[PDB]
Formats: C-alpha cells, sequence, structure tokens
C-alpha cells in the first residue's frame, strides 16, 4: 500500500542478501540512481532476523517526486548483483524520523 | 562491477 504512494524517496529491496553489506554498496546504488535525478541521500538500513529477500533496505531521497517515479519504473525488475531488484516508494517523513522497517 | 544489470 505505502509502497504504491509516489514519494521523492524510493525503497531498493534485494539488493543485496542478508549480511552482505558491503561498502561499495553506497556508491554503486547513489552513482547509477543519479541519471534519474538528483540524489540527496542514499541509506542503508539491515532490518535484523528478516528475510534474505527483504533484510537489506536501501534508501533513495530525491529532490523531486518526478525522479523517484523514474527511478522504481526503471529499478522494478531489474537486475544487481545477480538478483532481481524490488523498487517502491516510501513515506518521505516515516524516512525521515528513521522509521525503515515499515510495510 | 558495478553490479547493475549483472
Amino acid at each position: 500500500a505505502m509502497g504504491k504512494c509516489p514519494t521523492k524517496v524510493v525503497l531498493l529491496r534485494n539488493m543485496v542478501g542478508a549480511g552482505e553489506v558491503d561498502e561499495d554498496l553506497e556508491v554503486e546504488t547513489k552513482e547509477e540512481c543519479e541519471k534519474y535525478g538528483k540524489v540527496g541521500k542514499c541509506v542503508i538500513f539491515e532490518i535484523p532476523g528478516a528475510p534474505d529477500d527483504e533484510a537489506v533496505r536501501i534508501f533513495l531521497e530525491f529532490e523531486r517526486v518526478e525522479s523517484a517515479i523514474k527511478a522504481v519504473v526503471d529499478l522494478n525488475g531489474r537486475y544487481f548483483g545477480g538478483r532481481v531488484v524490488k523498487a517502491c516508494f516510501y513515506n518521505l517523513d516515516k524516512f525521515r524520523v528513521l522509521d525503515l522497517a515499515e510495510q | 562491477k558495478s553490479r547493475w544489470d549483472e
């Protein structure tokens, strides 16, 4: 439900497995996504005890909703490191208070 | 690797 409401915040799931957050994840994510529009922030958060395909959440805050829509349309179903990425929106206010485990 | 599309 929240994942279908367009905001400037994009959530990426399934980028890497649980316990597989590496140091280059932020740079690879942000530099590619800069082509949908200006990126303000890139946040990596790992939900403890979550399943392999849900555990690692990568958030991007774009400057504008139009960029975010482009990113969600292009990144959902896209491969990253052999994994099929899931892309959706995230509530801005929840993202900004670090409520990163909703939905 | 850039892992995009790989």
